[PDB]
RNA sequence: AAUUGUUAAGUGCUGAUUUAACCAAUAAAAAUAUAAAUAAUUUUUAUUUGUUUUUAAACACCAUUAGGUAUAUGCAAAUAUAAAAUUAUAGUAAUUAUAGAAAUUAAAAAGCACCAAUUUUUAUAAUAAAAAUAACGUGCAGUAAUUAAUAUAUUUAUAAAAAUAUAUUUUUUUUUUU
């Protein structure tokens, strides 16, 4: 099993909109069915990186986000 | 063929046979499998990075024997002759670098010979590394002679590299080991070798004269007679004398206090044929 | 200063950050350079937390700043080591310092009008200002400071 | 341009020479069981198997695992040609 | 700029006018101006300045600085304005400051023939350096594309007007092809000849000093 | 003792080369400056603002003229203000489009670039009357046409050089100097033909078909 | 939209409509820049609009 | 230019970078916000270094209502520039309880 | 030395197909 | 052309009205009075130079120098011909 | 110091040597077509 | 003001914000302007296509939810930027509106079959008279008040067509002005 660093970031940084401690799901659980996986860099928030939440290939035709 | 062509002025610059376009690196890409890097290296225009050679080579997966290692690191290490003196050491970086792509990849089938490391050793030798070329380089590929003789054998270019390493370093006993280790292998050197053996010895002239003028072997007697034996081992092969011979006699003559020699030597020079080579006057 | 480095490093024992400054130093002596400077910054917690070798996010970290005179080749190979060290996170390499910002790029005609014995002879304190230097801190050095600050507190301690 | 990649965020290479060469020949991925033996304490600390690799032709300390033994070896004749302890190989002649 | 960067390489107070303060000072006088006035060791007027003229003079140390000015100070600002501590630039100049010992006809000569060869020759190796750990820029190509037709009509000058100079410098550098014909059919018409009289050149060597004209 | 040989008109003349490197450098106003500084007032005499000649035989045989000149050693040497202009391929080709273009826009003065036989066509064009006047016109780089009108626009209507393309040169008999006097089956003194002879001398027309001369041709106006 | 794209009306509203008026001018001053955005992130557009 | 900020553009000086950016961190139009074209030179330079070790974000602006001059009062909304000229220097003379 | 008998394959290949070019179509 | 394009940028009152013919010093705070003279002088169809004093380098003295024209310290504040 | 240049790649022009042509300057008599007057065919043309 | 940076820099491919980007290399440097080609025979920054297989995790696309395909770096080939020379065309019918398109409209958009400048095939101990095919441009391919256009490259028999990947242009004035 390899590429960890490929889905996370180099330098952890905190966006001014999740202040403080800001909410990350934990890695061990699985994504949504269909879903897509987008590096930790080009996310809006870490919202949006929830499985519940995670966009998917034919939501992604219709929202952004 | 570009060493021995069968034609007179090979490129032209017609409006519809002109060929220079086609002699670029990328045409020979079809084709690298059949090719020959010596003279990729020396006929090629484009060429990119040695290092960048290297990796379109094993890209390609092709069998490279020691000769292709060994024209990828002579093409590293001229870019290491043309580079001033202050920028050498990032392009021994490539070398050393390129080197350890030739040893851990082994998929395509590339094996280091003794051409290899020679060259790696005038790599250090132009860069100006002793403790490098000398301590890791010769070392390795002595343990490599001695742990699988009879597909390892050092010829005589190994030992030309040694002997430029000891002169571009400045040790001189280690230079005539070399050279005793050439003739106690029963193999004839080559006249380079007796060049680097005599400018070594004008090395060891120089600083015994400088040493008694401020007050191994420190009789200085004996050395003429270890020196004047190197210019009688060219007549004992075949070794016929070239320009630098003439300059590195005469310089070991001059470092001996001998003008009797020098004025020997320049007669001698034009008794065959030697272009007498304006340093020799002034030696 | 010729080279000045910003050393990010992580808050490890005493012992392990004074051997890699003490790696640093030797490095940069070893290959005839000069040391004009090295001061600790402290550990201070930036906006953005850097990994280490094993990937671990550091909320913490500690700044240093060490200003050089170094041979170009010399301070490439030193470049070289500090940039591959375990302990160093990041560190940028400021190559601006015996000229000036905004010279090379800027107006055409100004760009032989400088001095580099103006910025070269010059500590990095008095190249990049920080936000407590000012030019009266300055003009205070050359003002006899002594027999005029002895009376500043002549009113604070009755009150 | 060109894209590049750091080895354990330190070492930047360019990323096509890192898939072919230089992600897979490291010390501490390629030869987990001959970097377990590294030297912690005399080698360098710009120096460890994260991004050493395996052809390092310049000798390093080695700790060894079986005795308490501290030598100076290369990586590429440890890995490569195969290399051990000099005092494990004096012993194993002395034993058998 | 690119003759006001040459004349701030050769001359020495060229920036400084007689207001005594530079353009960049005048509008950053906090970063060129002294920070500090110490009343300390005034070095007074040189007497030593009749040897260098020019900064082709003194390439021994950084900025052009003598020797003699540097006499108070320790070794650590010594070994900082050393050979070692001197960038790409200095020692640029410094190559070329070695010739224009060698070949200059005055102290403030730099436009000789076996000057300027020298010069674009130095330029060549410079670019064709530079090209060999970057063959991917496009601009040094023609740029060394152009130097070298300018090299070549600089020694193609320097060979007829200063035969000797220019045989010292092709015998001195290894370089004897230098001044090769590139195409066949161009010189057999008489082409590669028809230079030395179109740039007037034909009468230039003394022929009582070289042969016997009888 | 071998001395090195001068090659080129800048060697010639002894330029000083004191910009590093750059031998195309223009050099007029350092020198201008230099030889300003070298003269000085003799106390028990300096020069005027007339233009110089440097040797006494270099006066012009006018006696009114001779006024106006005046003998200056090294000092009769870079006079003149206007440089060379500069935004084709021949001299006579840019005098006559420089003109062509200003006389169009109604200005006074056109800095045009002097050359030998552009300011003997300015003199022509002068005595026939299609130029006001000049200034500036010992000056040896450039110097300014002072343009004729008269009732709103410009005397000079066409004004076109013989080297049409800028690079076609043409030499005209004395057969042609008669066929440009008298064109289109009239007497022409109307359209100014002017050429230079072998003597160098900037001759018109007319004054070529009086002496039995032709030469090389330059520009045409009327 | 338009049937030919001529002009362009985006229909919008706010939460609290008290602050709708803090939101009506400014946003008004986004046509360019909206425009802008259809120019460059937008290909096959029949014509550039008028945003309302 | 003034003295003080050529010499504070630099990455050691937090304030100073975010004087010259918006909320969000990046750059003004220059029809908004012109500058001595050095300054922003000096500017781009000092957001990169001081971002690449840590000392600012690479998102947001930590010092944005420092710098803005223009700030509405606590009891309104927006800011009305009729306060600018108030130049109140206590004509009616009032004294504080704590004095 | 031993890739030259592949190389005079391909230029004898590379004459036929020259040759081959006075057939015309198909 | 000739000029690198530079955004006009001065601490004096005077080089903006011999710069522009219309000149207008705004404030973001205030975007209707701003809007309305926008709409006045585009519908003449006149050239028109806006500046806003938020986020400017010479607030300070552009505030003392409209409250020396006009009297009133009120934004926006329009300039025509001097 | 040392020069390390070699006339064969100057002359084949490796490394990718461009030298950009001129601007139209041929100067053949093959493609000129037109006879060449003094002053041209129509000298004083005044555009009306 | 631009190009390149691996052994130098910045770097999540600087163009999301933004007419402004650190450092390194590159702005000039023989005679002659009349001189009858005083010069070179080179390169590609842009688009596709190849080069390798746990050997891009991802994102996107064609079979429908899962396969492959590529895509970005390293090299490489082809084409292309840019007028002029050479040959021919003179007139087309369109544009939309939170429906008086009851309006304004020649500032030239063009030259698988049909039409005989031509072309193809063959004779094995015998050596040319038999067959076939013109050259070039359209070609019913539409509508829904359908439908941005042009240029390059690639793939599909709706081929006079349709799809994919880039670039350029088109905005009607409430945003910008060296
Ligand atoms: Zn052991």
């Amino acid at each position: 099993r390899l590429d960890p660093f490929f889905l996370d970031e180099r330098e952890e940084t905190v966006l001014p909109s999740e202040l403080p401690n800001p909410p990350k799901p934990d890695p061990s659980t699985p994504l949504r069915e269909r879903a897509l996986k987008v590096p930790a860099q080009h996310r809006g928030h870490w919202v949006l990186r929830d499985p519940d939440i995670a966009i998917t290939r034919e939501e992604r035709r219709t929202d952004p986000w | 063929d570009p060493d021995r062509p069968h034609i007179k002025h090979i490129y032209n610059q017609t409006a519809l046979a002109r060929n220079l376009r086609y002699a670029r690196y990328g045409y020979f890409k079809r084709d690298m499998h059949l090719l020959d890097v010596d003279k990729l290296v020396r006929h090629a225009r484009l060429l990119p990075t040695p290092g960048r050679l290297l990796t379109d080579f094993l890209y390609q997966r092709v069998p490279l024997p020691d000769k292709s290692c060994a024209a990828l690191i002579r093409y590293q290490r001229q870019q290491i002759e043309m580079l001033e003196v202050w920028g050498r050491h990032a392009s021994f970086q490539c070398a050393v670098e390129m080197f350890e792509r030739m040893i851990v990849t082994n998929i395509p089938p590339v094996e280091v010979g003794v051409e290899t490391h020679g060259e790696m050793v005038l790599c250090a030798a132009a860069c100006g590394k002793w403790e490098e070329g000398w301590n890791v380089y010769a070392n390795r590929a002595r343990e490599l002679e001695k742990e699988s003789p009879e597909s390892f054998i050092l010829n005589t270019f190994f030992f030309d590299a040694l002997l430029t390493l000891c002169v571009a370093a400045g040790r001189v006993s280690e230079g005539i080991d070399t050279l005793e280790e050439v003739i106690k292998r029963n193999l004839r050197p080559r006249g380079t070798m007796l060049n680097k053996a005599m400018i070594l010895y004008s090395i060891l002239g120089e600083q015994m004269s400088k040493h008694e003028a401020s007050r191994y072997l420190c009789e200085p007697e004996e050395v003429e007679k270890m020196g004047l034996e190197v210019w009688s081992l060219f007549d004992f092969y075949q070794l016929p004398r070239t320009t630098a011979s003439i300059e590195a006699y005469m310089r070991m003559c001059c470092a001996f206090n001998k003008p009797t020699l020098v004025l020997k030597a320049q007669g001698f020079a034009d008794a065959s044929d030697i272009r007498l080579s304006i340093e020799c006057f002034h030696w | 200063v010729f080279y000045s480095f910003v050393l990010v490093m992580k808050p490890r024992q005493r012992r392990f950050t004074s051997q890699a400054l003490r790696e640093i130093g030797v490095a940069v002596y070893s290959n005839g350079g000069l040391i004009r400077s090295i001061t600790n910054e402290g550990i201070m917690r930036p906006y953005s937390r850097f990994r280490d070798a094993d990937n671990t996010p550091l909320t913490y970290a500690r700044y240093i700043i060490l200003q050089l005179d170094m041979g170009e080749e010399e301070m490439g190979k030193v470049d070289k080591i500090i940039r591959e060290h375990q302990d160093v996170l990041m560190a940028l390499k400021l190559n601006n310092l015996e000229r000036p910002v905004g010279i090379r790029s800027g107006n055409k005609e100004l760009q032989a009008a400088y001095f580099p014995l103006d910025t070269f002879t010059r500590l990095e304190e008095e190249i990049n200002w920080s936000p407590q230097t000012s030019a009266d801190i300055y003009t205070q050095l050359e003002m006899n400071w002594k027999e005029f600050s002895r009376t500043r507190w002549s009113s604070f301690l009755r009150n | 341009k060109a894209s590049h990649i750091r080895i354990a965020n330190r070492k930047r290479v360019e990323m096509f020479v890192a898939k072919r060469f230089h992600l897979p020949t490291r010390l501490a991925t390629a030869a987990p069981d001959i970097a377990a033996e590294w030297h912690d304490e005399l080698n360098p600390m710009h120096m460890y198997p994260a991004i050493i690799g395996i052809g390092h032709v310049q000798p390093v300390w080695w700790k060894c695992a079986i005795c308490s033994h501290s030598y100076q070896m290369s990586v590429e004749k440890r890995v490569v040609r195969g290399g051990g302890c000099p005092q494990c190989v004096v012993n194993g002649k002395r034993a058998v | 700029p690119v003759q006001k960067k040459r004349q701030e390489q050769m001359l020495y107070g060229v920036n400084i006018p007689e207001t005594r303060q530079m353009k960049f000072e005048e509008q950053h006088p906090l970063l060129a101006g002294a920070l500090r006035k110490l009343e300390g060791q005034p070095k007074g007027f040189p007497f030593w300045y009749r040897k260098y003229p020019t900064r082709r003079h003194a390439y021994e140390y950084r900025f052009s600085i003598p020797v003699e000015m540097l006499d108070g100070y320790n070794d650590d600002v010594k070994k900082a304005l050393s050979k070692g501590m001197m960038s790409i630039q200095e020692k640029q100049f410094a190559q070329e400051a070695m010739y224009m010992e060698r070949y200059a006809e005055h102290d403030f000569d730099t436009t000789s023939p076996a000057v300027l060869a020298v010069k674009r020759a130095l330029k060549c190796r410079v670019l064709r350096n530079h090209l060999l750990t970057n063959p991917h820029n496009n601009i040094i190509k023609t740029v060394l594309a152009n130097t070298e037709r300018k090299l070549n009509h600089a020694l193609r000058r320097l060979r007829k007007v200063d035969f000797k100079k220019y045989w010292e410098i092709i015998r001195d550098h290894d370089v004897q092809d230098i001044l090769q014909p590139p195409n066949l059919v161009t010189y057999r018409q008489g082409s590669y000849w028809k230079y030395d009289w179109n740039a007037g050149l034909a009468i230039s060597t003394n022929l009582a000093d070289v042969m016997d004209p009888r | 003792q071998g001395h090195r040989l001068l090659h080129g008109k800048r060697e010639r003349e002894g330029s000083l080369f004191a910009v590093a490197n750059d031998v195309k450098r223009d050099e007029r106003l350092l020198r201008q400056q230099l030889n300003a500084l070298l003269e000085e007032e003799r106390m028990p005499t300096p020069l005027v603002d007339l233009p110089g000649v440097e040797r006494r035989r270099d006066l012009p045989a006018d006696p009114i003229t001779r006024l106006f000149f005046q003998h200056k050693g090294d000092h009769a040497l870079y006079y003149g203000t206007y440089d060379k202009p500069s935004v084709l391929y021949t001299p006579i080709y840019d005098f006559c489009h420089r003109i062509r273009e200003a006389t169009e826009q109604r200005k006074r003065f056109v800095v045009v670039p002097s050359t030998i036989e552009t300011r003997g066509c300015a003199r022509v064009m002068h005595d026939h009357g299609l130029v006001a006047g000049f200034r500036d016109f010992h000056n040896d780089r450039a110097f300014a046409v002072e343009l004729k009108y008269f009732q709103g626009d410009s005397t000079i209507n066409v004004i076109e050089p013989c080297s049409y393309d800028g690079r076609t040169e043409f030499e005209w008999s004395p057969k042609m100097m008669r066929r440009l006097l008298n064109t289109h089956g009239i007497h022409n003194r109307l359209v100014v033909y002017i050429c230079r002879t072998a003597d160098n001398r900037i001759i018109d027309h007319i004054h070529a078909v009086k002496e039995n001369i032709g030469g090389r041709g330059l520009m045409m106006v009327h | 939209g338009s049937r030919r794209s001529k002009e362009i009306y985006i229909v919008w509203f706010t939460v609290d409509p008290g602050a709708r008026f803090e939101l009506e001018p400014r946003l008004h001053q986004l046509n360019h820049w909206v425009q802008q955005l259809i120019i460059k992130r937008v290909k096959r557009r029949p014509h550039i609009p008028r945003v309302t | 230019p003034s003295p003080e900020v050529y010499m504070k553009l630099n990455y050691k000086n937090p304030a100073t970078i975010s004087r010259f950016l918006t909320r969000t961190g990046h750059m003004y139009p220059a029809d908004i916000l012109p500058l001595n074209p050095e300054a922003v030179v000096k500017l781009r330079v000092a957001k990169a270094q001081a971002i690449r070790i840590g000392l600012y974000p690479r998102f947001g602006n930590p010092f944005w209502f420092r710098s803005q001059k223009f700030r509405p009062k606590a009891y309104q909304e927006n800011y009305d520039p009729t306060t600018y000229s108030t130049k109140r220097t206590v004509e009616h003379f009032a004294y504080n309880w704590v004095q | 030395t031993e890739g030259t008998q592949e190389k005079l394959a391909a230029a004898i290949q590379e004459h036929v197909q020259d040759a081959y070019r006075f057939s015309g179509p198909t | 052309s000739a000029t690198r394009w530079l955004p006009f940028v001065s601490s004096d009152l005077k080089d903006y009205l011999n710069r522009y013919w219309a000149v207008m010093f705004t404030v973001g705070a205030r975007p209707i009075e701003t809007g309305h003279i926008r709409h006045y002088v585009s519908w003449y169809c006149t050239r028109m130079k806006v500046v806003l004093l938020d986020h400017h380098v010479y607030v300070e003295p552009l505030r003392q120098q409209l409250q020396e024209a006009s009297r009133t310290p009120e934004l926006p504040l329009l300039f025509v011909n001097k | 110091t040392e020069w390390k240049l070699s006339p064969r790649d100057i002359v084949l022009r490796r490394f990718g040597q461009h030298t950009k042509p001129p601007g139209k300057a041929a100067l053949d008599v093959g493609s000129m077509r037109g006879s060449v007057i003094p002053f041209g065919r129509s000298p004083g043309e005044q555009l009306v």
